[PDB]
């Protein structure tokens, strides 16, 4: 069961930049010493891309239920473990094969089936007076299921309650694509200092366990955990915290790319043939360093926006009788 | 538990067993060597393992020595019309056996019960558990042990010291589906040695190569199971063993 | 066991509740028929709709019930002032050679508003200090609803022995009453100064101490 | 029909209890008939179901060889033998008939159930009961009423009702619950407010009668003195 909220004011989203985000394996092989390009699902980089914040110094917290694309993007500077999980459907009334994933405390909770999906389930977690540690008690995330067929448990992960309120340290990304009907889930954690502007930096994103679900996913939405203490009278009305979050949310495109894959065999440096010319010579030629020359990337044609189709003056009806 | 277990139940109430997300061989069942009779029909007893159905309906019941030739579509009797009738198009895969030594007891043995009479005919795949009397007149009787009505289900003659077309015998059939489904318990292959440094064939679920296996000194990230090479091509698989 | 069930289920005075079981692919996904019941606190259980497709004698039309693959279903529609009882769904089990029921669910959640309680501390008699036991008794009437936490203390150490709380029952001003004793001895009732019974109700804290001497 | 059991019944941890089911009028020579518990805390089970005409024992496999179950015609009656009991038998058992059909699934239903019989067993077996009086003090006694009553303790076993002049009292008395004590006994309370111009000229006294027992105390009630 979950419970309404009521009017009140919020903060706009903005808009910022990606830096050599959204890089993964596009394949389950090794590679070394070989310049190899693919047509895959990847993040254009130096693109548009949203902004949503989750601080409480105020009052901001928005979920919408954003469409899901062919390949998604979630970067997430993850620091005391807010975002719990992530559902998807299409229209959340129980009547298609939702999906339910979920980080608790205890272990991972990976359930596909028919949830009543509320307006905006939202975990709690209450701060108690005897016992000093932070303790999830409000499970409200769905209401009941009718039936279900596929259950499968992931491993055990252990999550922090505490809420703070001071500079991020750690970086989580998360891809989920749907080719064929599987799921595809890229997560790695990487260290870092900082609260936006994400760097410049590379990280590979190396793929955990396939779900094969055979369905088609076209919403989404991320789930908030708010805590309660004893500054807030209780009620999840109008007084209530979040700590301080900052997601990222892509849209993967159908953009080639060319990976360079060391002696170690990870990912280096990711080239885009549809971004710029020069990357795009640096894609065609299958080389990163490129020498002074004139060289053929690909060709240039209009598309014709309109078409005159007439007649002089012939007119006449048909039978068929 | 389906096979051996501490008791089994009767014929008008049997248990029913679906295998579903599981695999199974099918080879072991047959070099038993201790089965009595075994009829397989529909497929072939040895070749049943390569191509696979969607779902496996498996039922276990007991019957008595004399009729264990009741089990086949074609024929009219006491069971195999009032209990559990065999279609026309029956595919299933029935195996008995004789363990009087655990279902028999001195003293008389009856814990299961049978049905006997029936009003009609039943359509296949279907249980019958009615306890109502049969009546074979036109006047009620309020259910008593008179005239005119009498009791379908009755006792048996379970008894460790018969002979041998009247034991106790074990008894169960394994039916196959073909739905939209797809195929879920099917046939695997297993691990039966590994040999390197000779020019072998293998075939690690991706592809089947001729060629040697070397020990390499390069160790890959434990989320992939093929490598390729500058030259596009397949020169280094993982072994899952 | 093999059926569970949720804990609890919450609903709507006059909007659909729908609750179902969950259990294995052999005892309910396997084709046997599942029954509903309803197991009323102070009742003999009676039986509302078997195989979810025919309607006994004497219930509503209400109820309806369906199978959904592998798994049962129960829709109602309305909820009336009979609906405080658990349901249980029951299917043949093979695995268990039996039938075998669920968890079980309770419909009811809170129809209690708050009020001011009143307790009374009443010290033994002579006659019971003879008998090589003390019982210290507390009660409570007057209150709502019934849920109390009961506290004991000797002025210098609360007491975490031989506590012990009755559950209230209904008066017939719909009230509620109850009474909590503390198991002692005469030999260390006279040492002590004296005993009080602490109270808490929706942070109304209530005090009374009696004097032996 | 209608099928009448037992009320409550007490036995030992380690004997064996004897309860019945009795059966008003007909249709219980030819249907099956079971017995299913129910216990606080947990779910329902389902111990066996003996069918009355061939009189042949179908129990289940979680239950072991100790619970026997048999049926008589001449009356038509089944009587329920349990030995060697433990701390978990705590609960109550019902007599239910079982009513086949067709179809596909086939499964069994309960249309028909008993009445029920509270089996409870515990330590504190029966003994001698002793009920204490309760009387009021100066500084209870603030306004124009007062309270007293009278304390029942060390009673065995349920159910135990509280009197007053033999139920010439109707308003004013409220009887109090029992609770589970650390060494398995019971106690209760009852007390009722009457006028402080009533203490000096009509006496209050409490009749506990008790059925397992056979007792019947009559203690009286007096003011204090010193307070
Ligand atoms: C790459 O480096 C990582 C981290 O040191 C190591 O775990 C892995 O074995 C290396 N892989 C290769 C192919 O050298
Ligand atoms: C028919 O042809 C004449 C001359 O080419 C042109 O002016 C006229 O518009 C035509 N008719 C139609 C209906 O277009
Ligand atoms: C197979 O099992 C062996 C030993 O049980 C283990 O060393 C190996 O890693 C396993 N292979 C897997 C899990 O792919």
């Amino acid at each position: 069961q979950c419970v309404n909220l009521t009017t009140r004011t919020q903060l706009p989203p903005a808009y910022t930049n990606s830096f050599t985000r959204g890089v993964y394996y596009p394949d389950k092989v090794f590679r070394s010493s070989v310049l190899h390009s693919t047509q895959d699902l990847f993040l254009p980089f130096f693109s548009n891309v949203t902004w949503f914040h989750a601080i409480h110094v105020t009052k901001r917290f928005d979920n919408p239920v954003l469409p899901f694309n062919d390949g998604v993007y979630f970067a997430s500077t993850e620091k005391s473990n807010i975002i719990r999980g992530w559902i998807f459907g299409t229209t959340l009334d129980s009547k298609t094969q939702s999906l339910l994933i979920v980080n608790n405390a205890t272990n991972v909770v990976i359930k596909v089936c028919e949830f009543q999906f509320c307006n905006d389930p939202f975990l709690g977690v209450y701060y108690h007076k005897n016992n000093k540690s932070w303790m999830e008690s409000e499970f409200r995330v769905y209401s009941s299921a009718n039936n279900c067929t596929f259950e499968y448990v992931s491993q055990p992960f252990l999550m922090d309650l505490e809420g703070k309120q001071g500079n991020f340290k750690n970086l989580r990304e998360f891809v989920f694509k749907n080719i064929d009907g599987y799921f595809k889930i890229y997560s790695k954690h990487t260290p870092i200092n900082l609260v936006r502007d994400l760097p410049q930096g590379f990280s590979a994103l190396e793929p955990l366990v396939d779900l094969p679900i055979g369905i088609n996913i076209t919403r989404f939405q991320t789930l908030l955990a708010l805590h309660r203490s004893y500054l807030t009278p209780g009620d999840s009305s109008s007084g209530w915290t979040a700590g301080a979050a900052a997601y990222y949310v892509g849209y993967l495109q159908p953009r080639t790319f060319l990976l360079k894959y060391n002696e170690n065999g990870t990912i280096t440096d990711a080239v885009d043939c549809a971004l710029d010319p020069l990357s795009e010579t640096k894609c065609t030629l299958k080389s990163f360093t490129v020498e002074k020359g004139i060289y053929q990337t690909s060709n240039f044609r209009v598309q014709p926006t309109e078409s005159i189709v007439r007649f002089p003056n012939i007119t006449n009806l048909c039978p068929f009788g | 538990e389906v096979f051996n277990a501490t008791r089994f139940a009767s014929v008008y109430a049997w248990n029913r067993k679906r295998i579903s997300n599981c695999v199974a061989d099918y080879s072991v069942l047959y070099n038993s060597a201790s089965f009595s009779t075994f009829k397989c029909y529909g497929v072939s007893p040895t070749k049943l393992n390569d191509l696979c159905f969607t779902n496996v309906y498996a039922d276990s019941f007991v019957i008595r020595g004399d009729e264990v030739r009741q089990i086949a579509p074609g024929q009219t009797g006491k069971i195999a019309d009032y209990n559990y009738k065999l279609p026309d198009d029956f595919t299933g895969c029935v195996i008995a056996w004789n363990s009087n030594n655990l279902d028999s007891k001195v003293g008389g043995n009856y814990n299961y019960l049978y049905r006997l009479f029936r009003k009609s005919n039943l359509k296949p795949f279907e249980r019958d558990i009615s306890t109502e009397i049969y009546q074979a007149g036109s006047t009620p009787c309020n259910g008593v042990e008179g005239f005119n009505c009498y009791f379908p289900l009755q006792s048996y003659g379970f008894q460790p010291t018969n002979g041998v077309g009247y034991q106790p015998y074990r008894v169960v059939v394994l039916s196959f589906e073909l739905l939209h489904a797809p195929a879920t318990v099917c046939g695997p292959k297993k691990s039966t040695n590994l040999v390197k440094n000779k020019c072998v064939n293998f075939n690690f679920n991706g592809l089947t190569g001729t060629g040697v296996l070397t020990e390499s000194n390069k160790k890959f990230l434990p989320f992939q199971q093929f490598g390729r090479d500058i030259a596009d091509t397949t020169d280094a698989v993982r072994d899952p063993q | 066991s093999v059926l569970t069930q949720p804990p609890s289920v919450s609903g709507a005075p006059g909007q659909r509740v729908t609750i179902s079981c969950t259990g294995s692919s052999s005892n309910i996904g396997a084709g046997y028929d599942v029954h509903w019941y309803q197991q009323l606190p102070g009742t003999a259980p009676k039986l509302l709709i078997y195989g979810n497709s025919n309607r006994p004698s004497g219930v509503p039309d209400r109820f309806s019930g369906s199978k959904s693959g592998t798994s049962a279903s129960l829709a109602i529609t309305g909820l009336q002032a009979e609906d405080e009882a658990d349901y249980y769904c029951q299917s043949y089990d093979s695995s268990l050679s039996g039938s075998v029921f669920g968890g079980g669910t309770k419909l009811t959640v809170l129809g209690q508003p708050k009020a001011a309680p009143s307790v009374t501390l009443f010290p033994p008699s002579s006659e019971e200090l003879q008998a090589n036991k003390a019982t210290l008794v507390c009660l409570i009437s007057d209150f709502y609803p019934g849920a109390v936490t009961v506290a004991w203390k000797a002025d210098s150490s609360p007491v975490k022995a031989g506590v012990e709380t009755t559950t209230p029952s209904k008066q017939s001003n719909n009230k509620y009453a109850a009474s909590s004793y503390l198991s002692l001895t005469p030999e260390q009732w006279k040492s002590h100064r004296s005993y009080s019974c602490q109270v808490t109700h929706e942070g109304s804290t209530v005090e009374k101490t009696v004097a032996p001497t | 029909v209608q099928l009448v059991e037992s009320g409550a019944e007490v036995k030992k941890p380690g004997s064996s209890v004897k309860v019945s089911c009795k059966a008003s009028g007909g249709t219980f020579s030819s249907y099956a008939i079971s017995w299913v518990r129910q216990a606080p805390g947990q779910g329902l089970e389902w111990m066996g179901g003996i069918i009355p005409i061939l009189g042949i024992a179908n129990y289940a496999q979680k239950f072991q060889g100790r619970v026997t179950i048999t049926a008589d015609k001449s009356t038509s009656t089944a009587y329920m033998e349990l030995s060697s009991l433990r701390s978990e038998d705590t609960a109550v058992y019902y007599c239910a008939r079982e009513n086949g059909y067709s179809g596909y699934g086939a499964a069994a239903n309960f249309d028909l159930w008993g009445r029920g019989t509270l089996v409870t067993v515990s330590s504190a077996s029966t003994k001698g009961p002793s009920v204490f009086p309760l009387a009021p003090s100066s500084k209870s006694t603030s306004g124009g009423t007062a309270a007293l009553g009278c304390l029942v303790k060390d009673y065995f076993p349920e159910p135990v009702t509280v009197s007053w002049n033999s139920g010439a009292l109707t308003s004013g008395v409220h009887t109090f619950p029992a609770v589970l004590q650390s060494s398995g006994l019971y106690s209760l309370s009852s007390v009722v407010t009457v006028p402080s111009s009533s203490l000096g000229t009509q006496t209050y006294i409490c009749n506990v009668n008790h059925k397992p027992s056979n007792t019947k105390v009559d203690k009286k009630v007096e003011p204090k003195s010193c307070d």
